C-alpha cells in the first residue's frame, strides 16, 4: 500500500516505484539476442511506423566499445542517457587498466548506477531495460538489466513488449551452440512468433560478433535474406 | 629520440627508432614510440616516457569514444585542435613532451605540437634529439612526387643517418605506412631489413 | 493515478509531468520543416495578432550557429533559455574540436538537459518542443525534441498546434528529392491546410540552407511571392 | 487542477503559480509607454493618495543605465529587487564589453532571471512586471516583461490595472511616427480613458529619450501644461 | 501507527521501514551456515528455474577476502551493492593495518552502513541480510546481518524464506564439534527439510574453510555425492 | 496531538518522537549498576534464549576506556553506534588534554550527540539509552543517559524492560557504603526479583572497578557463585 | 615573427610573415598567423603560438555566439576591451603574447594590444621580433592619403625589409584588406608574387 | 641497492640483495625488496624504502581487490599500466623510487617503471645503485636458450659481481622463480648457499 | 642522543639516556624518551621533542582504541605499518624524527623507522646522534644466545660508551624489559646503578 508516490518499502515488501519501472518498460519495443557457437547476436524490433522516419539512422542497438554492444528497450531518454554513461565508463577502464577485460564489471558499474536512483528519494528510478553483449577475456557473455539493477547472465534472453512471448519460445526451442545463421533464424523466428500479432513484422536490425574479431552490424539487404 | 613524418600525394609515412633511455645509461633496446591513434591516424612520441604513454592512452580512449559517439574518424585538425587545448589547460606543471601526430581523412596530413601545445601544418616534420638530421636530409632529398616506396626508403635512409650521427637514437627502425585505401598497417621487420640491405645502410 | 503533481512513475508507467509538458507544447504555435534535394528549411507560423507588435523582430526561427537553426514551440520562455543553453553548446563544440562536425551531437546534449528536468524532483520538465535543421559532414538533417528529451530524425515533420494536421499532409504529400521552390510552396500548403481554420494564415517566416553556404532567412516581399 | 500550490504543469499545461503572478501583477499600478518619432516615453499614472506620501520622491519609473529606463508594475518590492538586478546587469556589461550595445539583451538576462524563479520549487516565481525602453545602437526600443519571463517587443505597450482599457485605446488610435509633444498628448489622453473611473487622474510621472542625448524626467510643471 | 512511510518511531516504539525491510528478506532465497570443527561452511539455495540461466556464474556465495566469505538474500541489488562495499573496506584494513586481525570489525562497519540508512530520512533502509563466515586470529567465526544493522554470532544460523524451518531443525540438531563432511550432510539436510516444500531441491553450491588454508569453494560434482 | 510523524512541540509541551524511543528503550533488556564503598558495578540482563548464540562473546558491558565502561538498552544498533562514538570521544580528550579526567565530560557530549538528533528534522533520535561508569579524578560516578539526552548522576539506577520494578527494589534496599560482594549481592536480588517473571534469570554479566585499578569483567564462573 | 597592420581611408590592411619557430632551429617554413576573426575584422599573431591560437579560438567562438544573439557585429573598441579584459583577469601566470586586432565597423580601426590587456588605438601599428625595421619605414613612407594598392605595396616593402633584416621572421608572406564594401578578402599568393615581383623586391 | 629481472622460456627470475641503508651507514644487514604481489606475478623495489613500500601495500590490495571483483588475475601489461597511472597522477611531489614488476600470464613478461611513470616491456632488466654492473654481465652471457637452473645460476653471478664492486648492495641474496606450472615460489636459502659454493662465489 | 633496542629469545630490551636538548645548551639534565606503548610493546623516541611527543601521543590513543574496539592487542608488524603510513602521509611537512619500536606478540620484534616511514625488521636496532658507537659494540659482543641479565649489561655498557663518547647524549640511563610471562617492566634506577657499579663503569 505504501508510498505508490516515492520509492519506501510497502507492507508486502516491494519497492513500488521499481515495479512501476518494469511495468514502464513492458510498455516498449521487443528485442532479445542470444549467444551462439562463438559468439553472440543482439536483434531489435525497430520501431518504424512512419515513412518520414529516417530507417537507418535509428539505432537501438548502440555500441559501447568495439567489444561491448547493447540494445535498449523502456523510456527511450532515459535509455539514451544510461548508454552514454555506459560508454564513458568503458572508456574510464580503458584509460585505467589498458582494455576491457570484463564486460560483467561494465554491466556491475551500470547497475549500480540504477541501484543508486532506486536507493534514494528525491528522484524516481531509470525506467529502462537493457542487454549486453560481447566477448572478453572469458569469452561470449550475454546480460541483462533490471530497472532495479538486477542482473542475470543467459544465453539467451529477451525485453520489452514481447518479453513473455520470445522468452516462451526460446525456453522450448533454444540450442546452445549453433552456427551463426541458425542462430539468426531462430532468432528471427522468435521475435516472429511474438510480433506477428500485428500480422507484420518488418526488417529487424541485427548484430553479431564472432570471438577474436570486431563488431559487425548488418545491412538493410542481408537481414531480408534471413527474413 | 628521434622521430620522422612525412606527408605525399595520397599517403603519410611516419617512422621511429627505438631505444629507450630513462637514464644516461641507455636501458632499453626496444621501446615503443609509435602508436596507432585510430584507423586512419597515428602518433609518434619525443618526450619524457610516462607523461607520453599517458597521453597516448588519453587520446586512444577519446578517439574511440568519438568514434562511437558520432560513427565517424575525427579530422586530423581535430585531434590536433583537442591536443593542443589538453596540453595547454595545463603549462604551469607542464608535459616536458614534442609530439607529432599525422593520419588522413580526405588528405593526409602531418601535424607538430610542441610542449606549449603550438598545433601547425607541415608536409614533412620531425621531433627528437636527432632531429636536425633528419630534417637536413629531408630537405636535401625530398621531393612531393615520390612513391610509396621511393618515400619509405628515403625515411629508412633519414632514420639511419640519424643513428649515425646521434647517440641517444638508435636500436632497431619500425615504419608505418597509413593510406585511405588499405588503412592504418605496419611494416613487418623483415621487409624493413629487406629495405637497409637493399639500399646497402647495414653494418 | 499517482502524482499528477511531480514526475514519478503512475500504476500504468507514465511520467505525468512529461505528459502535462506535452499538451502544454499541443497549446503553442505551429512550425514545421522538410529536408529538399540539397538541404533543409523550416517555416514558422507567425503569432502575430496585434497591430503593434514589431512584427518582423519577434523571431521563432533562431540560429544557433552559421551552420544549425532551430525553430521552437511551447513555452516562450522555456524555449528562449534553452535555445540559449544549445548556443553556448555550440560554441563549446566549436571551442573544443574546432568546428561543429555532427547536429546530432548538438541536439542529443540539449536532449539530455531536457532528460535531466524530467528525471529529478524539485523541478518540472522544460515545456517545449524543438525541431533542429542544418547540414553538417554527414550532410542535411532534420531533428525533433520532445519534453522528455526524446529526439527523432525526420526527412519533414511538425510541432505546434497544428501538429496532426500537418503530419497528415506531409505523411500523405511528401517527395524525398525536390527542388527548393517547390520544397517551399510545398511547405506552406501544409502549413495552409492546417491553419486555415481561421480562414487566414498570414505570411510565414522561413528559412533554407543548401549544402555548401550559410544561412538565409527570407524577407518579408519574397515569402509573400509562395504565399 | 493540478498544483495550486507550487510550479507544476497541470492537466490542461498552465503553470498555476505563474497564473496567479499575473493576476498579481493585474491589481497593480498603471503605466504605459510608446515610441515617437526619434524616441520613446515612459508614463506613469503615480500612487498617490495621503498628502503625506513625499510625492516627487517615490519614482515608479527609474533609471537603469543612462541609456536605459523601466517603469514597472506589480509587487513594489519584487520590483525595487529586479530593478536593482537590471542596474547591475547593465553595470556587467559595460565593465566587459564597453558600453550597453543592446537593451534586447539586457531584458533578456532579466528575464532569464524571471524564468529561473518560474522553473525551479522551493520558491514561488516574480509577482511583477516591467517594461523596458530606450535607445541603443540598433535604435529605440521598447520592451515589456512577464511574470513567466515573456518578452515582447512594442511600439506601445500598458501595464497594470488598466492594461486592457489602455492597450485598446493604443490600438485604435495610435500613430507610429510623432512629434514629442503629440506623443505625450497621446499617451495621457489613454491614461485619462482608463484611469479616469475614479473620476482624477492625478499629475502622472513621464519621462522621454530623443536618439543621440540622455535622460530627461519631466519637473512637476511641465506635465500638468499637458495634462 | 506512524508514518509506513519513512523511518520514524510509531507509537508502539517500532521503527516501520526496518520492519518492512525485514519482510523483504524474509521473501527471498534461503541460505544457511554453520561451524564444523576447525572451520565453517556457508550453503545456498541456488535460485534456478529456467534453463537459460547460466547455473554456475550466478553466485551466491561470494568473497570479501580469502579470509572472509558471504552469502546473502532478499534484495538481489542491494546485496550486490552492499557486498562491494564490505569488499573495499576489507581491502582499507589491509592497507591500514596491514591483515585482517578481526572479522567481527569487518562486519561492524557493513552493520554501521545500514544502520545509517536506517537512521536518515531521504533514503529507505537496505532490505537485505548477510551472514559472514571466515576464520581470523580468533578463529571460526560466524556472524549474520540484518536490515537494522543488527550483527550477532552463531555456531550456526540460517537467513531467507526458510528462516525459521532451518533454524528449528538446527536448533534440534545441531552437534558443536563435527567433522566437515557429517557438517555439510546436516547442513544439506537442514537445507532439504524446508525447500522440500515444492519436492526438490537442485544441486545447492557450498563453501568452506580449514582453518591455516584458504578458501574452496565445491563444484558441481562434489555436492551432488552429499546430495 | 501534534505531529507523532517527526519532532515538533505538541499542544501539550511533549516531543512526541522522542517519547516513542523511551518506550522503544522500554522494550529492551533489562541492566542495572550501583556504587559501591570504592568503586562501581555494572550488571546486564542476557538476553540469551538460543543455544546457537555464542553465549560470552555478545557482551553489552563494553568498555569505552581503561576507565570507563557502558552497559546499554534499546535498539542494539543505535547502541553500538553510540558507543563508538563515546570510545572515539574518549580517545580524542587523551589526545587532546593527556588523560579522561571527568567521566561527566564524557557523558555530557555525548549527551549532546543524543540532544541534536532530537533538534533537528529529517532524522529520528537515538532510541537508546545507557548508563556510565567509572572512575575519575572526582572518584566513583554513575550516570544515566536519555533518548532526549537528559544525563542523571545516581548512586545506582536501572534501565531497561525492568526499570520500574528494579528501580523500586532499589529505592527500598539501598545501602551506601557497600563492601563489593554484598553490592553484587543486592544487584542480583534487584535483577532477579524482577526479571524473575519468566521464573528464571540466567548467569547476568557483571563487570566492577574499584579505585586505583583497571577494569575486571566476570568469568561465567564467578558469577554463578553469586547467583 | 613579424606582423603589420595599416588604416587608412576607408580600408585597413594586415600582413605577416609565415615561418614558426618553436625552437632556435626554424622549424616551420609556412604557419599561420593572420586570422580572420569576424566577417568585418581580423587579428594576428605575434607571440607564443600555442597560447595564441587558444586566444584565437576564444575569440571565435566569443565573436560568433555575439553577432549569433545579436546580430550585429561587434564594434572593434568592444573587442579590444574584451580581449584586454581576458588578458588581464590572469597576469600572474600570463600569456607571452603581443596581439594586433584590426577592423572597420563604421571607420577603420587597428589596436594593439600587449600582454598585459593594454589596448590603445592607432593608425598603424606593428608587433612581433622584427617590428621595429617596419615601424622604420612606416614612419619613413606612410601617407594617409593612400589608396589599398599604394597601401598594399608599403606593406610589401615594410615586410620585405623585415626579412631581409631579421633573423626570426622570413618565409611566404600572405595579407589580407579588409574593408566595409567586399567584406574580408585574402589576397590570393599569386598576385603577391606579382606585386614582388613589380616592386623588384625578390631575390 | 640492486635488482635484477630475467625473463626465460617459460618462466620468469627475479632476485635482490637484502641491505637497506636508510644512511650512509648501512645500518640493516636483512631487509626485505622483493614481493609477492599475485600468484603469478611479484615486484622488486630500489628506491626510497618509505614510498616503496607504501606502493607495495596498495598494489597488493588492488590486485587482490582486482582478483576477487573478476575472478582471473591481472594481466602484467595492465598491472604496468594501472603503477603508471598512479605514478603519474603525482610527479610534482614524485615518488623517488624505481620499480620493476615481472610476471606471467599467458606468456612472461618483465617490466620496468621509472619514477616518472614509464613502462616499458624488455627480456632482461634491472634497476638500482649497483644495476650497470649486471647489466654488464647479462648483456656478455645472456641467453634466451638457457633452463631455469642456468637463468638462476646466471643470476646469482650477476648479484654476486654487483655485491663484489658496489659500495650499496650487499648482504644475503634472495630469489624467487615464478613459473606458470609451479606457480611463485621462493627459493630457500639453504639452496641458494649451494649454489653459491657450486659457482664458486664464496669468501 | 641516542636509543637502543635488542631482541634476544623470549624477550626485547629497549633502554634510552636521558637528557633533552632543546638547544646546543644542554637545557634538561632528565627527560623522557622510552614510552610504553601498550600492555605488551613500547617505542623510543630519537628526533625533534615536540613532533615525537605529538607522534607517542597519537600512538597511545590509536592503540588503546584498538585493544578496547577489537579486545586483543595489535601485532608489531600492524604497528610499524600504522606508523609508516602515518608518516609517508605527510612527507613534504615531515616530521624530522627517527623512531624505533619493539615488542613480543607471538615472537619478540624490533622495528626502526626512518622520517620517511621505512619500516624494516632487525634483530638490534639504535637511532640517536650516539647511535654508531652502540652499533659497533652490539656488532662486537652481541650473541643471540644471551639471558635477560647479559642482554641488560651488554645494553648498559653500550649506552655508557656512548655517554662516553658523545657530547648530545648523557644523563642518567633507564632500562625496560618487556616479556611475555611478566608484561611491560621498567628497572628501577636503583638496580640500573648496582649494575652499573658491578660492572666498573663508573666515574
Amino acid at each position: 500500500a505504501y508510498d505508490r508516490a516515492i520509492t519506501v518499502f510497502s507492507p508486502d515488501g516491494r519497492l513500488f516505484q521499481v515495479e512501476y519501472a518494469r511495468e514502464a518498460v513492458k510498455k516498449g519495443s521487443t528485442a532479445l539476442g542470444m549467444k551462439f557457437a562463438n559468439g553472440v547476436l543482439l536483434i531489435s524490433d525497430k520501431k518504424v511506423r512512419s515513412r518520414l522516419i529516417e530507417q537507418n539512422s535509428i539505432e537501438a542497438i548502440q555500441l559501447i566499445d568495439d567489444y561491448v554492444a547493447a540494445v535498449t528497450s523502456g523510456l527511450v531518454a532515459d535509455a539514451r542517457v544510461l548508454v552514454d554513461f555506459a560508454r564513458i565508463s568503458a572508456q574510464q577502464e580503458k584509460v585505467t587498466y589498458g582494455s576491457l577485460v570484463n564486460i560483467e564489471n561494465l554491466v556491475k558499474r551500470v547497475a549500480d548506477q540504477m541501484q543508486q536512483y532506486t536507493q534514494y528519494g528525491g528522484v524516481r528510478p531509470y525506467g529502462v531495460s537493457l542487454i549486453f553483449a560481447g566477448i572478453d577475456q572469458i569469452g561470449p557473455r550475454l546480460f541483462d538489466c533490471d530497472p532495479a539493477g538486477t542482473i542475470n547472465e543467459y544465453k539467451a534472453t529477451a525485453i520489452g513488449s514481447g518479453k513473455d512471448a520470445v522468452v516462451s519460445f526460446l525456453e522450448r526451442e533454444y540450442k546452445e551452440n549453433l552456427p551463426e545463421k541458425e542462430a539468426v533464424t531462430l532468432g528471427i523466428k522468435a521475435l516472429k512468433s511474438s510480433l506477428e500479432e500485428g500480422e507484420e513484422l518488418k526488417a529487424p536490425e541485427i548484430a553479431s560478433i564472432t570471438v577474436g574479431n570486431k563488431y559487425r552490424i548488418y545491412d538493410q539487404e542481408e537481414v531480408k535474406k534471413f527474413l | 629520440t628521434t622521430t620522422v613524418g612525412i606527408t605525399l600525394k595520397d599517403a603519410v609515412i611516419m617512422a621511429t627508432e627505438r631505444r629507450v633511455t630513462m637514464e644516461n645509461f641507455i636501458m632499453h633496446k626496444n621501446g615503443k614510440k609509435l602508436f596507432q591513434i585510430d584507423t586512419y591516424t597515428g602518433m609518434t612520441i619525443a618526450g619524457l616516457v610516462g607523461d607520453a604513454q599517458v597521453l597516448v592512452r588519453y587520446m586512444k580512449a577519446e578517439l574511440e569514444l568519438y568514434r562511437l559517439q558520432r560513427r565517424v574518424n575525427m579530422p586530423i585538425e581535430a585531434v590536433a585542435t583537442l591536443l593542443s587545448n589538453m596540453l595547454n589547460q595545463v603549462k604551469y606543471m607542464p608535459y616536458m613532451v614534442q609530439l607529432l601526430v599525422g593520419g588522413i581523412d580526405t588528405a593526409p596530413h602531418v601535424f607538430s605540437i610542441d610542449a606549449a601545445g603550438g598545433s601547425v601544418e607541415d608536409i614533412y616534420a620531425s621531433t627528437g634529439s636527432g632531429s636536425p638530421f633528419v630534417y637536413g636530409v629531408l630537405e636535401s632529398q625530398y621531393s612531393e612526387k615520390m612513391t610509396v616506396d621511393e618515400g619509405v626508403d628515403l625515411v629508412i635512409r633519414a632514420i639511419s643517418a640519424a643513428k649515425q650521427r646521434d647517440s641517444a637514437s638508435g636500436g632497431m627502425i619500425d615504419v608505418a605506412v597509413i593510406t585511405r585505401k588499405d588503412g592504418y598497417v605496419q611494416l613487418p621487420t623483415d621487409q624493413i631489413e629487406s629495405r637497409i640491405r637493399k639500399l646497402g645502410l647495414i653494418l
